[PDB]
RNA sequence: CACCUAAUUUCGAAUCCAGCAUGAGAAGCU
């Protein structure tokens, strides 16, 4: 109401970054040189999907302490609007209160964005059967992004900075079975005012 | 001192426009698919300042 | 700032140094026109001068002289390099087309014309469709049916407008709908259905698909004027 | 009167930009392809609904700070007509004095629209439950705005720009919660009279 | 809920090779070396864990008589149905056992050296090519974690007896020359998933 | 059979000689006539044939002065209402199931599903008056 | 005068009207005529200013492309890959028809999707030729034709 | 203590999905 939660959130990629890209076009453009491109601006910096990676880290750790979560994973699942996470993130006739924005990294591409060879190797044989080409984000590239929660509560910032160790432990994006995208978080919060800007 | 005798001009630390000039008669145009297109047959000139457009007359 | 000389209009503006053609002190950046001796008097020499035919060879000697020199919605070029060198002319055998918008007139080449022959074909091709313009239940079964499903969520106020839309459109354009929607995925095992709310396991929830297959069936061998008293109870609209 | 204020309000995207078509023709006509449509012109130039950002975000903002301002989000809420808002933007009788262009954009949809693949994930099974495809404006589109205060005041312009700038803050169409909409305006204002034409 | 946390910490034995794979870190390196060893931009050595873990998995397990799929040959499907599909993931449903990249515990100036390697003819016993290549010193620490998000009773034997083909084979390239033979240290606990909040 | 254009030819190019011109209209066979129309005319067909499927006491004037004193039970209510009515005034209350939005105006909460309540009833009584006792009691009210 | 230069078949009958919907050229003795029009006028002035298949029955086409549908040789993506490249013409179909069915000398591995089930050698490679044979034998056929046979097999196209 | 070498080859593809759901109203001037 009179008030309104900023986090700045400054991840670091620890272990390398697939998110993949989105746009048609832009994939049927970048097919021809990589089977696998990562997900860009049209600014040439790399955009990370956030508002899910953080709701689902809730809801599955809600879900094991007990809590009273909806799930919104599963086929055209529908939010219930009285849980923890239905109120962060919103339901059907509420919006969240945390608009979460995409992570978009301090650099650029051709500085982080690094294109690679993965391999698939036959048990029996030991021969590269197959071989695909895709495009990653390097160790060490920093991306920043904002989460700005419109009516705080007191456990709104302890819910962020858990859904964040838990994207820690699981990885943000892409392939994260393989070991790509675990990260690291580095959470500056202030309450700001909803007047700030009424000078 | 040397190149102010040569006539130009020295700094020791203007608007030049390089223009795309059609030159075409586009007043015949058609509408296909919420564009104005016209189907072209002409040549890229190349020369300083004006990388004009000309058509088969020129040529 | 505009002096004056022997007719000569000196404006100067804060882009550029225009003469319009004794002569002046500063630079002139712009000159417009034995006058050799009179660009070789004038200090700083000109960027690009502005000069019936005698020109053209004046111009030639301006153009030895190292000077250049003019003969008397923005366009942007989407094209290639290519390029060649003919009768001291750099050029490009390109055709192409020329797209008018509000503000800008670009150049494009025939891949962009098979971009949008592609688009208007995939959109002409979708909108004509099939021939626009069974089991069977008592009329009360399929009340109690719409109201069940209803009730749980699975037909809603959507898939009942589509419903009509396609209804009106035919029975064959209807048919098809309700192949598409109740179609088990066999690589993904969904359906084009609205999962029921409630505590169910996978026997009723396929059953419940199966009577919502089966009445959406029976209901369209009705007449318009019953299926139209049958939805408006659900759907007002 | 004889004087009126414009504002020029040039935007980039620097997140990228979803706001849904209002056309059920144009909609219907897209989902045979898309499921979710930008907003575009019949001259194929993205269009935002502006006016209702700014006016949410005067709303929100005059509310906070402690102004007796009335609410016109609610279901069918009426305007008061004396707080400075509906002074600014509209009233139940007096019309209001900030005529506020829609946000045309410099570029058509075949340079700024693309359309995307958004996915909804199973949190037990890790598998890509639901997929559709939704149109975006990509980040860096530039667009074009024009907001007319007639019979102006001194603080109209601070108004405007604070709305602005918490725009900026949260974002301006639809997804704003899952990262959409962030961007960033520029505002060239200038007196005139009504009698340039004149 | 429970997650399984397997730490494992892997020293090696051999010289250890697991090649590039940035196309832009071998083209910059060829002037330099041959054969670049695979690393990170903050200068510490990547290895490929899942993969080894899921070869060494299929054989074993195809060879005991269980039904297993075979994902070596090319563009194979997973069954979706098998321990491995269970385990390393399907087409249509993921791994539960999430493995990390085997993080360097050092950086490169520490533990990678730049070797060169010969071939030589047979007749007269000359030096025929040289090539150099990127190896890692022996005694080399790695890290990594797997973390499984449904565990089972037989999870951690099975992640052990992949670990335990890998030390008798060897992890990453230039396996039957020698190297690459490693040795692992597990530490498996059992945390709960609501542990953050 | 003769083939007849309905398409405009009044916008052109000329490329190597030929006219020509892009265009995206629909062929139609007609009992050996064909023509080639353009997409407005099946816009307008499809209308058509969208259409032609289409083809098928004290107390309560008290209510009224609290009810239009706070204005739920405003001008264009009493209009339409005056235009009517058991069915209107069915279709003007019923809470719709999935948000709970009464069509009425806007007057605690608990209050407001009274005075709708409230206005419902008088709403239903008043057509249970007569006419012309109903119409002079509602035209001091909203004259019209 | 018109002459129409199209097939005038894939005729559907909306309401009591055996329409066609098409995209084409209006050329002017006024001649309506489709793609190939352009794609003639196309190469034929572009070159002028540089100046300084099998034939197999449509009934055995829709069957062979059901059988290699339900073994996935085969796929959505093929089937819309393979769509792209024929709206790009009959030449880039025929590269991509031929770059997908080759075996690489040195692997011996042709690109198409393997077949799901437990087929033999010598039956793998007579499917493969079977989907060379009939993807090849499809494009003789016309953007209309061709669009509709795969409409079925891929919905969206 | 020297000295020669530090290259070369194959692969770089394949598949699933693209759906739902909600709301269509009311005011004043007139
Ligand atoms: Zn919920
Ligand atoms: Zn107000
Ligand atoms: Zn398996």
């Amino acid at each position: 109401a009179k008030t309104m939660k900023k986090i700045y959130v400054t991840m670091k990629t620890l272990s390398p970054l697939y998110t993949g890209e989105v746009r048609r076009e832009d994939k049927e453009a970048a097919q021809k040189r990589v089977n696998f491109p990562v997900r860009k601006t049209a600014t040439n910096k790399v955009l990370i999907p956030f508002k899910g990676a953080l709701r689902s880290a809730l809801e599955i750790m809600l879900k094991a302490k007990g809590e009273n979560v909806c799930d919104t994973g599963e086929s055209r699942a529908r939010p219930c609007g009285r849980c923890v996470t239905c109120s962060l993130f919103g339901s059907m006739g509420r919006a969240g209160r945390a608009s979460v924005d995409f992570l978009i990294s301090n650099d650029t591409k051709e500085q982080i964005v690094r294109e690679s060879t993965h391999l698939r190797i036959e048990r029996q044989t030991k021969s590269a059967s197959d071989t695909f080409k895709g495009e990653e984000v390097i160790e060490g590239a920093t991306f920043t992004a904002t989460i700005t929660i419109s009516n705080p509560q007191e456990k709104d910032l302890s819910l962020i900075q858990s859904a964040l160790k838990f994207i820690e432990e699981n990885g943000i994006g892409g392939w994260l079975n393989k070991g790509y995208g675990r990260v690291s978080f580095e959470v500056k919060s202030e309450d700001v005012a909803t007047d700030r800007f009424l000078k | 001192k040397r190149i102010i005798s040569k006539k130009i001009r020295v700094e020791l630390p203007i608007l030049i426009e390089k223009k795309v000039v059609l030159n075409i008669n586009t007043d015949n145009m058609c509408n296909f698919a919420s564009y104005r297109l016209m189907p072209f047959s002409g040549f890229i000139v190349e020369k300083d300042d004006r990388i004009e457009i000309n058509d088969k007359n020129w040529f | 700032k505009i002096t004056f000389y022997n007719n000569s209009v000196f404006i100067e503006t804060h882009n550029g140094n225009y003469l319009f053609s004794d002569m002046p002190d500063g630079n002139v950046d712009y000159l417009i026109l034995e006058l050799i001796d009179y660009i070789e008097r004038l200090k700083y020499t000109p960027y690009k001068v502005f000069l019936k035919e005698q020109r053209e060879i004046l111009a030639k000697r301006i153009i030895s002289k190292k000077i250049r020199v003019e003969l008397p919605k923005v366009v942007l070029n989407i094209n290639t390099d290519n390029m060649c060198n003919f009768a001291s002319y750099r050029l490009m055998p390109f055709s192409g087309f020329i797209v008018e918008k509000d503000d800008r007139i670009e150049i494009n080449d025939k891949n962009w014309f098979d971009m949008i022959w592609n688009e208007e074909y995939n959109k002409m091709r979708s909108q004509i469709v099939a021939e626009d313009f069974l089991p069977d239940m008592s009329h009360d079964k399929i009340i109690e049916n719409i109201e069940y499903l209803f009730n749980i969520k699975i037909l809603s106020k959507n898939r009942i407008k589509e419903f009509w839309e396609e209804f009106c459109k035919g029975q064959k354009a209807a048919i098809k709908y309700i192949t598409q929607v109740h179609r088990k995925n066999p690589n993904t095992g969904r359906r084009n259905w609205n999962p029921p709310e409630g505590d169910f396991t996978d026997n009723e929830i396929e059953k419940l698909y199966e009577t919502a297959y089966n009445t959406l069936l029976s209901l369209i061998k009705y007449d318009k004027n019953k299926v139209y008293n049958i939805l408006i109870n659900f759907n007002p609209k």
